[PDB]
RNA sequence: ACCGCUGAAAGCAUCUAAGCGGGAAGCCAGCCCCAAGAUGAGUUCUCCCACUGUUUAUCAGGUAAGACUCCCGGAAGACC
RNA sequence: GAUGUCGGCUCGUCGCAUCCUGGGGCUGAAGAAGGUCCCAAGGGUUGGGCUGUUCGCCCAUUAAAGCGGCACGCGAGCUGGGUUCAGAACGUCGUGAGACAGUUCGGUCUCUAUCCGCUACGGGCGCAGGAGAAUUGAGGGGAGUUGCUCCUAGUACGAG
RNA sequence: GCGAGAGCUAACUUCCGUAGCCGAGAGGGAAACAACCCAGACCAUCAGCUAAGGUCCCUAAAUGAUCGCUCAGUGGUUAA
C-alpha cells in the first residue's frame, strides 16, 4: 500500500476512488495501490 | 437510469408502505427501500419512478430497481456460487450441512452456513452455496473464499472456477 | 459460585506418590444457610450461610429474631455468595472435589504502617557513600512547577496488610468429609484461626 | 418597589423526549427548569416548575452519536484517567445523555447545583409514570 | 490500519453514497481490590415501640431495643 | 531586598515522529530470514569495563535492548564526581600585581512542614424513628510483558 | 495601523517618520485580557433611546423572514 499526499494515476487502469472521505486509488496491478491515508 | 422491470408469474409483490414485502416459489422475500423512492406495478411489467434526478436519487434509483429485479430471479430461480478448492491435499466433506475445508492447516476448517443458505460438495475439490438471497450467498461464499485466499506464486486455496490469477513467479 | 466459610488452620507436609507437597489445612465446617436473596426480593440471587457458633446469652435480640426467622442457630458469621443454592445447609462434602482447583479468599496478616521499601519495595539508596537518607525514604515525590504537587496513588508509606485478598486456583489435594477438614495446596490468606473463604475457581484455566 | 415571592406551587410538567433532537429538548428543560413564564419571576430563588421526562433513551441525534458526540470523564489525578465514551455508547445509561446535558445549560452556582434536583429523567414511559403521582402537566416541546 | 458481500450516481467497474460482515498486545466488558459523603446519601433480613412534663419550669426527663464507659487480652495497631 | 547550576542516585508520569511484542499493504515477497509503508503506546526495554559525565566505544546477552517532554523532571529528597570562592603546582601570557582556551591535588551542601497536594487512620454531623447485621453497585483503582522446546510437520515450499 | 532601514519580508526584536490609544482613561465589547472595537465617568433616580457588539440555554434581546451554500462538525489552529 501506498500512502502519498499527492495521489494519482500511475497507468491506464488506476481507478480513484471515494471510500469514507478518503482518496484511493486501486489499479489492476498493485504497486500502483495507492491512498492518501 | 435503470427502468426496464420482469416481474415473472411466480412473484408476488405488495409495496405496502416502505416494506416492498415478496413471495415467490423460493419463500417469501422482503427488501426495504426509500419511500420518496415511487415505485409499483403498470400493467404487466414493473417500474421505480423518481422524483427529482441528479445524484441524491438517480442513486437510490438505481439502487432499488436492481435490487428488486434480484428478489425476482430471487424466489424465482434461487441462487448458487460454484467455488473451486486448489492444491495438494486441498479438500471439503461436510457435516449435515458444515462445510468443511482441509487446506494445509494444522487443524481442519469448520464452516457453518446461516439461516437460508446451503453447503454442497461434488468432487471434495469443488464448493458451491446455493440459496434464496444473493447478497448472502455472495456475502459467505466470500467468508468461505476467505479461510484461504489464492497465492501468488501458486494460486492456491478456494477461488472462482474462471477465476483469473496470474503468478508472481519467484526462484 | 459455589463456596462455603472455613478457618484457616496451618500447612505441613503431604507426599502425593513421591512428590511432597505442602498444604494450607482449611476447615470448613458445615456452613448453615441463614437467608436465600433472590432476584424478587433483595433484586438479586444470592445465599446467606453463616459459621462459627455463638452463644445465644451473647446473640443479640434482633439478631435471634434473623437467626431464628430460619430456625438455625446463632452463627456469629455471616457471608453472601451469588448464585448459589442447595437444600438443607452447606458442607464441602460433594462440595468441593479432590483436584478441583479453588480460590481461597482469606484476609491478610496485617502488617501495620510500613515504609515503601516495604509495602512498595522501592530501593532506598547508599548506605555508605554519603547520606541522611541511608535506605529507606522515598526519592523524590514529583517533578517541578508542572503537576506543582503530587499524583494521586504515588506509593508512599502507609498501613500494609489488613486487605482481602484472593489466591486464585488452587489444588484441591485431599478432602477430610467428617471433620469439614480439606487441604489445599499452596498457602492461603491471613493467618491462622482467620476466617478463609473457599470458592470455585473465578476463572481457571 | 417590585414585585416580591410565593412558593406554594411546583407545576409538575412531563416532557417527552422521543425523536426530539436532544439539544432543543433540553433548552426547553432547562427553560421551564429555571424560570419560564416566571411566576414572581425571580432570582433569588428558585420558582421554576418541577420536570419529568420519559424515554430519553429514545432522544435524537444527527451526523454523530457514534463519531463526534463524545462524553469525556476525568477522573482522579490525571495519570492517564482520560475516560470517554461514544454518546450512541449511552446506550448503557441513556438517562445520563440528557441528565447531564442540562446541567449545563442551568446555573453553575449554589442555586444552580441545587437545580438539576428538580430534573428528572426516566429512560423508560409508561414504567416512569410510576415515580409520578403529583401533577403531569404534559407540555411536550414544540 | 487492512480485507470484503449486495451495489447506483458514471447502461460497465467500484469495500459505498442506502445497507451488510471480518478485523489488532489497544478501547468497553471480563479478573482482583475499594466503593452510596453515589448529600440523587439505595436494597434486605431482625429487634424496641408509642412513655412523662397545669397556657408558672415552652422542651427536656425516666426508659425499650442497643451501645459506650471501664477491666483483661489479641494473629488489630502509632493514637484512635 | 536570590527562579540553587552539570552529572548520577531515588522516585516516577506523559507524547509518539514505536525499540520489542499485536494487526495489516506492497516487496524485486519461494520458505526460512528480511526491506518498506499503514494502524497501533498495554506492557516491557539486561548486567559489566573506560569517562564527572551526558554522550559514545567496547564485553556478554536479549523479544528489545526506542527517541523525547515534565524549570536540559526530581538538592525544603541524597550525593557532590563535574564547574563559575580562599590554598598550592605546572605550561602559557604579563616588566609586574595578576591572568588563563588550560591542566592538576584540597576545599563546612542549613534537626523543627503552616496552606494546597499525597499516603494512611480517627472524631462530628448528615442520610425524616431508635437500634443489630447482611448487601447492590453508581462510579474508581490494580493488573495488562516475553522467551524456549515439543506436537502438527521434517509437511507446505524449495533443484536442493 | 500605515511608510522604511535593520533582521531570516524571524520575534510581545531593533531604529526612525506618521496617526490613534494606554502612560495620566473608569464604562459596554472582544470567554478571560493597556493600547483592538464602541465611547471620554459633576452628583442623585427600580425612568427612556442608542454605539460596538449581539438576540437556542448558561445572560439582557426574533431557535427572526426570504433566496441560496456545506455534511464536514467545515464552522471551532497553515501551506506546495
Amino acid at each position: 500500500m501506498k500512502v502519498r499526499s499527492s495521489v494519482k494515476k500511475m497507468c491506464d487502469n488506476c481507478k480513484v476512488v471515494r471510500r469514507h472521505g478518503r482518496v484511493l486509488v486501486i489499479c489492476s496491478n498493485v504497486k500502483h495501490k495507492q491512498r492518501q491515508g | 437510469g435503470k427502468q426496464p422491470i420482469a416481474v415473472p408469474s411466480g412473484v408476488t409483490v405488495n409495496a405496502q408502505d416502505g416494506v416492498f414485502k415478496v413471495k415467490g416459489p423460493k419463500g417469501e422475500l422482503t427488501v426495504p427501500y426509500n419511500t420518496e423512492l415511487t415505485v409499483r406495478q403498470d400493467g404487466d411489467q414493473l417500474l421505480v419512478e423518481r422524483p427529482s434526478d441528479a445524484q441524491k436519487h438517480r442513486a437510490l434509483h438505481g439502487l432499488t430497481r436492481t435490487l428488486v429485479a434480484n428478489a425476482v430471479k430471487g424466489v424465482s430461480d434461487g441462487y448458487t456460487i460454484n467455488l473451486e478448492l486448489r492444491g495438494v491435499g486441498f479438500r471439503a466433506k461436510l457435516t449435515g450441512k458444515a462445510l468443511e475445508m482441509n487446506i494445509g492447516y494444522s487443524h481442519p476448517v469448520i464452516i457453518e452456513p446461516p439461516a437460508g443458505v446451503t453447503f454442497a460438495v461434488p468432487e471434495p475439490t469443488r464448493i458451491d452455496v446455493s440459496g434464496i438471497d444473493k447478497q448472502l450467498v455472495g456475502q459467505v461464499a466470500a467468508n468461505v473464499r476467505k479461510v484461504r485466499k489464492p497465492d501468488a506464486y501458486h494460486g492456491k486455496g478456494v477461488r472462482f472456477v474462471g477465476e483469473q490469477i496470474a503468478l508472481k513467479a519467484g526462484k | 459460585m459455589k463456596g462455603i466459610l472455613g478457618t484457616k488452620i496451618g500447612m505441613t507436609q503431604i507426599w502425593k506418590n513421591d512428590r511432597a507437597i505442602p498444604v494450607t489445612v482449611v476447615l470448613a465446617g458445615p456452613c448453615p444457610i441463614v437467608q436465600r436473596k433472590t432476584a424478587q426480593t433483595d433484586g438479586y440471587e444470592a445465599v446467606q450461610i453463616g459459621y462459627a457458633p455463638k452463644a445465644e446469652r451473647k446473640v443479640n435480640k434482633p439478631m435471634q429474631g434473623h437467626f431464628a426467622k430460619a430456625g438455625v442457630a446463632p452463627t456469629r458469621i455471616l457471608r453472601e455468595f451469588r448464585g448459589f443454592a442447595p437444600d438443607g445447609d452447606s458442607v464441602n462434602v460433594d462440595i468441593f472435589a479432590e483436584g478441583e482447583k479453588i480460590d481461597a479468599t482469606g484476609t491478610s496478616k496485617g502488617k501495620g504502617t510500613q515504609g515503601v521499601m516495604k509495602r512498595w519495595n522501592f530501593a532506598g539508596g547508599p548506605a555508605s557513600h554519603g547520606s541522611k537518607k541511608w535506605h529507606r525514604r522515598p526519592g523524590s515525590i514529583g517533578q517541578r512547577k508542572t503537576p506543582g504537587r503530587v499524583y494521586k496513588g504515588k506509593r508512599m508509606a502507609g498501613h500494609m496488610g489488613m486487605e482481602r485478598v484472593t489466591v486464585q486456583n488452587l489444588e484441591v489435594v485431599e478432602i477430610r468429609a467428617g471433620e469439614n477438614l480439606i487441604l489445599v495446596k499452596g498457602a492461603i490468606p491471613g493467618a491462622n484461626g482467620g476466617l478463609v473463604v473457599l470458592r470455585s475457581a473465578a476463572k481457571a484455566s | 418597589k417590585t414585585y416580591i415571592p410565593k412558593n406554594d406551587e411546583q407545576n409538575w410538567v412531563v416532557v417527552d423526549a422521543s425523536g426530539v433532537p436532544l439539544g432543543r429538548l433540553a433548552t426547553l428543560i432547562a427553560s421551564r427548569i429555571r424560570g419560564k413564564h416566571r411566576p414572581d419571576f425571580t432570582p433569588n430563588m428558585i420558582q421554576g416548575d418541577f420536570v419529568v421526562v420519559i424515554n430519553a433513551a429514545q432522544v435524537a441525534l444527527t451526523g454523530k452519536k457514534l463519531d463526534d458526540k463524545v462524553y469525556t470523564r476525568y477522573t482522579g489525578y490525571q495519570g492517564g484517567l482520560k475516560t470517554e465514551t461514544a454518546r450512541e455508547a449511552l446506550s448503557k445509561h441513556p438517562e445520563r445523555v440528557i441528565e447531564h446535558a442540562v446541567f449545563g445549560m442551568l446555573p453553575k452556582g449554589r442555586q444552580g447545583r441545587a437545580m438539576h434536583t428538580r430534573l428528572k429523567v426516566y429512560a423508560g414511559e409508561t414504567h416512569p409514570h410510576s415515580a409520578q403521582k403529583p401533577q403531569v402537566l404534559k407540555t411536550q416541546p414544540l
